[PDB]
């Protein structure tokens, strides 16, 4: 059924599986008209659909183009995700094809589950889960490339870089829903830890900056800080007291 | 005016005829109801005073033969049977009447309530619903399954209403997943009127009949198939007036009749909410909206 902590090793087992995340479809800035009305004007959005135990990421980069001329566009953008995770699996060998498909936002379910009929053996899940993918337009080189498109694309990436060759999937998978928790809470922030240090780079071929595993460490102490210090700027609390238990609660 | 005589009343029970109903003591003489209106099916209906479980009955059409009820106390139950010999039974039925054992079907005449709910159920269609092809009556019970419920475990014993399913193939036509999920009219007008029914008063009569096992069996299947049929017509934005119009008429009947002590078992809030208030037909149901709005407030 549904994906929560109870079961959260299941996520890097050998059965093949996909996130699906549909926060970044359909995304408009908001602005007054003229005349004093409001108006939306639709910018490139984006499919986020990952493999957590590989970090292999389908991006689905969705081009404005699709919403001309049509109406009811929030509910349109989940057929459309739908469509297109469905197309995806089609594309896929059959050894490829995953045997679950978690979706970020329960709205998904239904969408999703009619267009995979074809696939009665892949399960669609929902998550209790509070995953940060909406996040990933805060990753520089996944933004530009989305915001680039003239036209409808998919473009593949591994969002854990090289990483997998020094950590497991679990501990990659922790880093980065570590990494876009901070950068969802305080995106400047999260950006100067990031990239602070100009002696680190990243790589051509990465998203990230190539860190050794004690900066790497440092990076996501960083992190946590953060996550904790926007916790408390939001309620008012002060930081300094909390104890170390405390501290582990809230960073997810 | 047709008749069904009992051969004898052994056990006590209460005995239902269509929406009448009256109890029987055992051992009482009572040997039957006369008057039985000609033109409509029937359902002779039990509920044992010792053991409430299982509601059972038999839907029957006067028309179609002789028909009598007779107490079998191996399997413990009225069971309905078929007398051919034609003169036997006139003189079973011309004493019992003659001794004024028989309870008379109380109908009263400015009464359409059995017409309105029974307009469309055919015997010839119960039949294929209830698949028992030597009696020309049908056998059933509350706890009887349905042919989808099966697949979701006596193939025999089974209420073969056709399935309806909102997230299936048959519902949903590739590359029109989105327009089909949302707007059912393809999967109403084609699939099911066009294709399965023929045409709509198939449609009704199968939707009747599953209401009418739902309240007289407390059969739960059967619900669902009457609560599946209904919304399958809500929620297509492409419906001919006729049978809108129609179906606000049978869904009406259907919740005037309707125990008021029951509705929280027999009427699912989901459904009713979304089809009177939310369906595309939300606003062409106004005979049952208004009835059920006066009658189940609570409910919605
Ligand atoms: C590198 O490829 C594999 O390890 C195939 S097994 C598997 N892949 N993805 C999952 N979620 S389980
Ligand atoms: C906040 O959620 C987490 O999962 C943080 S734990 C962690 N991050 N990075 C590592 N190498 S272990």
């Amino acid at each position: 059924g549904a994906m929560n902590s109870s079961n959260y090793a299941e996520l890097f087992n050998n059965d093949i599986k996909l996130f699906v995340d549909d926060t970044n479809v359909y995304r408009v800035t908001v602005h007054k008209t003229f005349e004093g009305n409001v108006a939306t004007k639709a910018i490139n959005g984006c499919i986020f659909t990952l493999n957590p135990k590989t970090g292999h990421l389908f991006l689905k980069i969705i081009h404005t183009s699709v919403w001309a001329g049509q109406k009811r566009l929030s509910q349109l953008a989940k057929w459309k995700t739908a469509e297109e995770v469905s197309a995806l699996v089609r594309s896929l060998p059959k050894e490829e094809q995953p045997k679950q498909i978690i979706v970020t936002r329960k709205a998904m379910l239904d969408p999703l589950e009619v267009h995979m009929l074809d696939f009665p053996n892949i399960a669609i899940r929902p998550t209790e889960l509070r995953l940060p993918f909406s996040a990933a337009m805060s990753i520089d080189k996944l933004s530009d490339v989305v915001m680039k498109a003239t036209e409808p694309q998919m473009v593949l990436f591994n969002i854990y870089d090289d990483w997998l060759d020094r950590i497991s999937s679990y501990t990659a998978f922790s880093r980065l829903t570590l990494l876009l928790r901070a950068l969802k809470t305080n995106e400047e922030s999260a950006k100067m830890i990031l990239l602070s240090d100009p002696t680190i780079t990243i790589k051509s071929y990465h998203l990230w900056p190539s860190f050794t595993d004690e900066q790497w460490i440092t990076i996501e102490s960083q992190m946590r800080d953060l996550i904790l210090t926007e916790y408390g700027r939001k309620y008012n609390v002060n930081i300094s007291a909390l104890t170390q238990t405390e501290i582990k609660d809230i960073i997810l | 005016m047709n008749t069904v005589p009992f051969t004898s009343a052994p056990i006590e029970v209460t005995i239902g005829i269509d929406q009448y109903s009256f109890n029987v003591k055992e051992n009482q003489p009572f040997h039957g109801i006369k008057d039985i209106p000609i033109g409509h099916v029937h359902v002779i209906h039990f509920q044992h005073a010792d053991n409430s479980s299982m509601r059972y009955g038999y839907w029957f059409d006067c028309r179609m033969g002789n028909f009598y009820i007779q107490y079998d106390p191996k399997d413990g139950l009225y069971k309905m049977m078929e007398e051919r010999d034609g003169a036997k039974f006139e003189n079973i039925v011309h004493n019992f009447k003659e001794r004024q054992m028989m309870v008379s079907y109380p109908k009263i005449d400015e009464d359409d309530t059995w017409y309105n709910l029974t307009e469309f159920v055919q015997m010839d269609k119960i039949r294929k619903i209830v698949r028992k092809d030597e009696n020309q009556f049908s056998y059933v019970d509350s706890s009887m399954t349905t042919v989808q419920e099966n697949e979701l475990s006596d193939p025999a014993h089974s209420l073969n209403y056709t399935v309806i399913n909102f997230k299936s193939r048959e519902a949903i036509r590739p590359g029109h997943e989105m327009e089909d999920f949302l707007d059912k009219s393809y999967y109403l007008n084609t699939v099911m009127l066009q294709g399965i029914f023929k045409n709509s008063s198939n449609y009704f009569g199968e939707l009747q009949f599953a209401f009418l096992n739902a309240m007289f069996f407390g059969n739960y299947g059967s619900s669902l198939q009457w609560h599946a049929m209904i919304e399958l017509i809500c929620s297509s934005a492409t419906v001919p007036k006729h049978m809108l119009d129609k179906l606000d008429e049978i869904l009406y009947y259907q919740i005037k009749t309707l125990p008021e002590q029951y509705s929280d078992i027999l009427l699912n809030e989901r459904v009713w909410n979304i089809c009177l208030y939310s369906s595309f037909q939300k606003n062409s149901l106004h005979n049952t909206e208004k009835i059920m709005e006066n009658k189940y407030p609570e409910l919605l």
